[PDB]
RNA sequence: GUGGGGGGACGAGCAGGGGGCUCCCAAGGGGGGUGAAGUCGUAACAAGGUAGCCGUAGGGGAACCUGCGGCUGGAUCACC
RNA sequence: GUAGUUGGCGGGUUAAAGGCCCGCCAAGCCGAAGACGGGUAGGGGCGGUGAGAGCCGCGAGCCCCGAGAUGGGCACUGAGACAAGGGCCCAGGCCCUACGGGGUGCAGCAGGCGCGAAUACUCCGCAAUGCGGGCAACCGCGACGGGGCUACCCCGAGUGCCGGGCGAAGAGCCCGGCUUUUGCCCGGUCUAAAAAGCCGGGAGAAUAAGCGGGGGGCAAGUCUGGUGUCAGCCGCCGCGGUAAUACCAGCUCCGCGAGUGGUCGGGGUGUUUACUGGGCUUAAAGCGCCCGUAGCCGGCCCGGCAAGUCGCUCCUGAAAUCCCCGGGCUCAACCCGGGGGCCGGGGGCGAUACUGCCGGGCUAGGGGGCGGGAGAGGCCGCCGGUACUCCGGGGGUAGGGGCGAAAUCCGUUAAUCCCCGGAGGACCACCAGUGGCGAAAGCGGGCGGCCAGAACGCGCCCGACGGUGAGGGGCGAAAGCCGGGGGAGCAAAGGGGAUUAGAUACCCCUGUAGUCCCGGCCGUAAACGAUGCGGGCUAGCUGUCGGUCGGGCUUAGGGCCCGGCCGGUGGCGAAGGGAAACCGUUAAGCCCGCCGCCUGGGGAGUACGGCCGCAAGGCUGAAACUUAAAGGAAUUGGCGGGGGGGCACCACAAGGGGUGAAGCUU
């Protein structure tokens, strides 16, 4: 049966999606089908209080944006298994 | 691209009918289109069937009245003979006492009742039950 | 696999005992139905 | 996906074409316009044939059930071929030796082709030495 | 009426090839497929324990493995 | 494909036209609307089956036409033959013979052998029906008629009836009464004569029932004996391995009955061939995509014809067969009389609604345009962005790299790391999206040039120019092939370090084709929306892209927001549809067209053949044989080296005591 009617990638009226290659991985997906889960990150974390406001220490704060395949997005707990009915709620992705 | 105007009217009204809409514009049209109308209107089936005037062909505008259990034209427009009038009446219609055939005949269109009384065939058109 | 052979062909057939059976013969159709209207339609 | 095809009044000739191509999908109609049943048959389309029993052998029977259904291996008088012919009834191979002229007639089953739980055989013997076979197990004859 | 030589159309038959159409027999092998479970692993089904599958190429006792491109019939219908 | 082949002209021959044949001239004739080749078959009336459409040929027997007389040819006579019981020659048999010769071929009626699963009497009459001959009378006829044999088709009957007892209400036995269809004998009639029939007479219940089945389908036994997964049954399902309703038997019952069974073939079965009337997302089934020839299907109005079409009538469509009605055999089957049909062909007269053709006119489908915008659409040229690897130099020592952990490996001729420079190939991060473009494949940096295709706006131009499209063509990922260039990273094959029972795998180091460019080939893919293309109709709500119009604002912008239309692209969901998942104005709904494909599984995308290719291979594509399921969707559970929650000293954590070792009891 065919599970999902987007099949998997938001792919659109297209015949071909040029694809990128997965961080931990490369067994990839294209761009659609590929997880893009984004963090904050900063180097340093927590010594605001004895850096920063101490000495100078200008500090930086860099978004980052991670790609994984569904292997890797599972495996790091960034996707579940939902259910039937769950499946269709659009929900973020914790950032 | 449309080839047959009169299976396209025709299926206009049991589109529209199903939906139990009080009427049904009909675009483009001849005079086929008219000709079983007015014997759709003779019986009951039909009501009240205005006629616009715009440069591409003209428009008909029928008052439905909930009369139609099934509607549509017989393709390909069959040949007839009076004597067969019986064979293909039973083919679309039910019970011997409900529903007519549109038959396209040398005197005009006619429903297969006034058909087989003047004792003539023709060119099958449409079934209305 | 199975423990038969042709060695075995029509064993049980010569097994069973002889039981001599009546002489029979059968009823003719119009006495058939005589029979069956008797014994089912009546009592 | 829609209006089947062909559908015109003066489409006559072409239905009968389009119709007549998808005959040869059925296996029953190509089997019978190909000659078929009468070149690969080994009864060459009779209903029955004549042999002559060559070594008494025994088939087992299919997986669930277990036992050794008794055949005989017939050799067909008109054309040569060997068969394997199933002797049927309680003590019927018995009746059988080697040698005789057998009455080869088929078994019955799905399409003419085996029975129940005998695999690969389509043949039965009916008649042994000009005598048939019930007959001889009923007693009401003899075996000449 | 004829008997020879010959020319003609029709044309058997016997000699030959030439082609197919078919059909048998053939030392040996070639890819197969059924039994009943004998051997070696465990490839497929669960994330089948290296997600699976399609085409192609190479490789290997064997199932199969690897490279490339594709698909989800995926274990995700979901970023900010 | 054809080469006397296609035609023309002049001749010959014929009873007669003709490339029928001949002399000359030309290149024509047939073909995808299927030539040519192969296979099969005598054609029709008709017949079987089905409620019908239809399917099949049992399209054997009877009637009409054809061809043949052992195979192949050629002639005599005759009105007519190139002649089944006439002729001649060759081939191939056989027969008689006095050896010099001479006959003969049963596909005539009987009959024999042979083959095969499979088959009648070497009988009677020219009386009926006809024919040849005759003025006639009449003669002849294996045509024909009659019977024989034969489970040939159809029809009507018997194998007792009435009452009673035993028996069970059954069968059967016995008793009392009745009848004689029928069997037997006789007479008349019939018949060419017999036979049978019919009429009449005699004795007499007296002379006469089988075939297949009882577990379900499917009517009939959980009665009994025997066997014990053996033997046997079984169209399918399925039984039998000790208590068999399925086997062998007894008893009993069931179906039909002078029949009843077995194997075949056809039809129904079967909407599994689908015109009526199937299906193709996932069950088998949309060609990877497109251009288009034949074909099929095609807008509106006006006038003409009357081809199709419709109505009437006529000449016909042999008889038999079929349907209805009447009559005659005792009814029946059957025979006779009459009407209809036997689906069609042609004639005449009428109608012109639709189709067709001809003519005139339109703009709604289509094409061609103009305007401002949109777009990773294509080809070509130039440039850039980081990153990377390598090379040269400077700083600084001794590690780096990698892993689950290591090792291989790189490094003390200075590495990794940092700085200053150079070279090179690939890619175009974020923005960026179920965003865009394209027929599909596919296309993502900037500027430019040459092209293409669309959408929107339009009182612009033409006037049906259209749809689909067998065959035919073109484009068509990756890998791969041919020849050249290039080669950073990656990496089939291979080398090594590990792991392992093994490890020719998974990891690591390394590594060559290849990946990139150019010219050509291949022509395949989960080439997918597993959903062919064109058109119309059928609630809506919501996100977003392009154009445009109206209103409100303005980073006064090509900008933003609200609303309408057109065109795309997602989600939810009317009606409706579906086996369900689900589709639902982007349909898998209601319709109109055209093309492709499917008809249980395996054998098998295999074999043979053909075509294509440098090759790999590709396209097209069976059958024998084997089999009773394979398969779709969904439900409950079970299970998972999937996820989440709860719980327990027959779990753990914190503890206490132990057992496991000695001797001994058990
Ligand atoms: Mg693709
Ligand atoms: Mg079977
Ligand atoms: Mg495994
Ligand atoms: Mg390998
Ligand atoms: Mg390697
Ligand atoms: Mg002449
Ligand atoms: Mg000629
Ligand atoms: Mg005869
Ligand atoms: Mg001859
Ligand atoms: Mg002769
Ligand atoms: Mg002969
Ligand atoms: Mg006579
Ligand atoms: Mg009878
Ligand atoms: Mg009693
Ligand atoms: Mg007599
Ligand atoms: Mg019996
Ligand atoms: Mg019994
Ligand atoms: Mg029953
Ligand atoms: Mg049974
Ligand atoms: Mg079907
Ligand atoms: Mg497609
Ligand atoms: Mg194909
Ligand atoms: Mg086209
Ligand atoms: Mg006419
Ligand atoms: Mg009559
Ligand atoms: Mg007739
Ligand atoms: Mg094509
Ligand atoms: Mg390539
Ligand atoms: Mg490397
Ligand atoms: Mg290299
Ligand atoms: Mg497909
Ligand atoms: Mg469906
Ligand atoms: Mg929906
Ligand atoms: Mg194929
Ligand atoms: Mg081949
Ligand atoms: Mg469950
Ligand atoms: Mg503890
Ligand atoms: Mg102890
Ligand atoms: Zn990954």
């Amino acid at each position: 049966p065919k599970k999902r009617k987007n099949r998997g990638r938001k792919k659109g009226d297209k015949g071909r999606e040029p694809y990128v290659y997965c961080d931990n991985c490369g067994k990839v997906v294209p761009r659609s089908k590929a997880i893009r889960l984004t963090v904050p990150y900063s180097p340093v974390p927590p010594d605001l209080a004895r850096e920063l406001e101490k000495q100078g220490a200008i500090i930086s704060r860099y978004l980052v944006t991670k790609t994984y395949c569904i292997n890797c997005a599972v495996f790091f707990g960034i996707i579940k298994v939902r259910p039937r009915e769950e499946r269709k709620k659009r929900v973020p992705l914790q950032q | 691209v449309m080839l047959d105007l009169l299976s396209n009217a025709l299926t206009a009204i049991k589109n529209a009918e199903a939906m139990g809409k009080r009427q049904v514009v009909i675009w483009p049209v001849n005079k086929l289109i008219y000709y079983t109308l007015r014997v759709l209107q003779r019986y009951g089936y039909v009501g009240e069937i205005e006629y616009i005037d715009d440069g591409r062909g003209g428009k008909y505008v029928v008052q439905l009245l909930g009369k139609i259990n099934d509607i549509g034209a017989i393709r390909p427009r069959f040949p007839v003979k009076y004597r067969e009038i019986v064979e293909w009446e039973q083919k679309y219609l039910p019970a011997r006492q409900i529903g007519i055939l549109v038959i396209s005949t040398s005197q005009g269109v006619m429903s297969h009742l006034e058909a087989k009384e003047k004792k003539i065939g023709g060119v099958l058109l449409a079934y209305v039950y | 696999p199975s423990h038969g052979s042709l060695t075995k062909a029509g064993k049980v057939r010569n097994q069973t005992p002889k039981i001599p059976a009546k002489p029979r013969k059968n009823l003719t159709p119009r006495r058939r139905n005589i029979r069956n209207y008797k014994r089912r339609v009546l009592y | 996906p829609g209006k089947k095809s062909p559908y015109g009044l003066f489409a006559g000739g072409k239905l009968k074409k389009k119709r007549q191509k998808f005959r040869w999908n059925d296996v029953t109609y190509k089997r019978r316009m190909l000659g078929l049943a009468e070149k690969y048959d080994p009864l060459e389309g009779a209903p029955m044939a004549r042999g002559i029993v060559l070594e008494k052998v025994g088939v087992e029977a299919r997986k669930p059930n277990a036992a050794v259904r008794k055949c005989v291996r017939v050799q067909l008088v008109k054309n040569g071929k060997v068969v394997t012919a199933f002797v049927p009834y309680d003590g019927g191979l018995n009746y059988i030796n080697e040698h005789d002229e057998v009455i080869i007639e088929r078994i019955g089953g799905p399409e003419g082709k085996s029975l129940g739980d005998i695999p690969g055989v389509r043949f039965k013997v009916v008649k042994v030495n000009g005598v048939s076979l019930w007959a001889i197990w009923r007693g009401k004859k003899q075996k000449p």
